[PDB]
C-alpha cells in the first residue's frame, strides 16, 4: 500500500 | 457494540483467536481463502481505491459489484444492512480509523428504508514485520464496538488468517474482494479495469489525502474531485531512485506488493510533479469530474  | 454469534466481542483480542472460538467465522474464512481469484470485468463495477469509500443499494440500476484490490497491509471493509441491502465498501489503511469508521456508519445509517441487521466484513493484511495489519484490525474492531448500533461480525480474514509464505517471505493470500450488491456475496476478485481518473485518485492518496466518498447513489454518479494537495516532497529524488529504494520507503510492505507496483508508483509520482497545484487546473469551475454508467456498464463522462 501507499506509505506516509 | 460488535457482536459475534449474538454475544459481544471482548477486546483486545487477536482475530485468530476470535475466529478459532467461533465456528461460523472459521467456516467463512476457509471458504474465502479457498476460492480462486475471479477476474471481474468493468460492467456494473465500482472499483474502490485505497482510502476511498463507496456506498449503494440494490435499488441502484447502474452498480452491480463493489470491489477493491492491492491490499497488503490495509483492510477492505464491507458494511451491509441486510433487507434493504445498503452496502458500503471501503479500503482502510490505518490513516485515521477514528474518523473513517463513523464515515462508514453514516453512509449506511442515512438509508431509512426493522428488517435485517448490520453485518460487517473485514478482509486483508498479513503478518507484516511492521505490525501495520494487526494494528488496523485492533483499531477497526475497537471503533466498530464503540458504536451504539448492533454490528454483527460475519467475515474476518485478516493478518495471520490471510498470511501465506514463499521461501521465508510472507505476503497476503487475499489481495482483493468483490461484493455483489443484490446477492450480498463476497468473493476473491481481481480487477483489470479500475475506473476513470485512476492516476488522479492514486496521486490524491499518495499526496496524503483523507478517506473520501466517491459515489452518489441518488444520482448514480461517480464524482471525482475537486482535489487539492500540497506539493509532494522531493518528487524528482524519489522518481530517480531504483525500484528497491521506492518499495522500502513509499510502500508499507516492500516485499509483499503485487507485481508492477513500482510501475504504478513512478506513474503516480510523475503525476504529482506534473500537477503540484491541481485544484484550479484539473477541475474547471471547482466542479467535480462526474461520471455515469452507460448502456454497456462502463463509466462515461457527463
Amino acid at each position: 500500500n501507499f506509505a506516509a | 457494540p460488535l457482536l459475534v454469534e449474538g454475544r459481544r466481542v471482548r477486546l483486545p483480542q487477536s482475530a485468530g483467536d476470535l475466529v478459532r472460538a467461533h465456528p461460523p467465522l472459521e467456516e467463512r474464512a476457509r471458504l474465502l481463502r479457498g476460492q480462486s481469484v475471479q477476474q471481474v470485468g468493468p460492467q456494473g463495477l465500482l472499483y474502490v481505491q485505497q482510502r476511498e469509500l463507496a456506498v449503494t443499494s440494490p435499488k441502484d440500476g447502474s452498480i452491480s459489484i463493489l470491489g477493491s484490490d492491492d491490499a497488503t497491509t490495509s483492510h477492505i471493509v464491507v458494511l451491509r444492512h441486510t433487507g434493504n441491502g445498503a452496502t458500503c465498501l471501503t479500503h482502510c489503511d490505518g490513516t485515521d480509523t477514528k474518523a473513517e469508521v463513523p464515515l462508514i456508519m453514516n453512509s449506511i445509517k442515512s438509508f431509512s428504508d426493522q428488517c435485517g441487521r448490520l453485518e460487517v466484513h473485514l478482509v486483508g493484511g498479513f503478518s507484516d514485520d511492521r505490525q501495520l495489519s494487526q494494528k488496523l484490525t485492533h483499531q477497526l474492531l475497537s471503533e466498530f464496538d464503540r458504536q451504539e448500533d448492533d454490528i454483527h461480525l460475519v467475515t474476518l480474514c485478516v493478518t495471520e488468517l490471510n498470511d501465506r509464505e514463499e521461501n521465508e517471505n510472507h505476503f497476503p493470500v487475499i489481495y482483493g474482494i468483490a461484493v455483489n450488491i443484490k446477492t450480498a456475496e463476497i468473493y476473491r476478485a481481481s480487477f483489470q479495469d479500475r475506473g476513470p481518473e485512476e492516476q488522479l485518485r492514486a496521486a490524491r492518496t499518495l499526496a496524503g489525502g483523507p478517506m473520501i466518498s466517491i459515489y452518489d447513489a441518488e444520482t448514480e454518479q461517480l464524482r471525482i474531485g475537486p482535489y487539492s494537495w500540497t506539493p509532494f516532497p522531493h518528487v524528482d529524488f524519489w522518481l530517480h531512485q531504483d525500484d528497491k529504494q521506492i518499495l522500502e520507503n513509499l510502500s508499507t510492505s516492500p516485499l509483499a506488493e503485487p507485481p508492477h507496483f513500482v510501475e504504478h508508483i513512478r506513474s503516480t509520482l510523475m503525476f504529482l510533479k506534473k500537477h503540484p497545484s491541481p485544484a484550479h487546473t484539473l477541475f474547471s469551475g471547482n466542479k467535480a469530474l462526474l461520471y455515469k454508467k452507460n448502456e454497456d456498464g462502463l463509466w462515461e463522462k457527463i
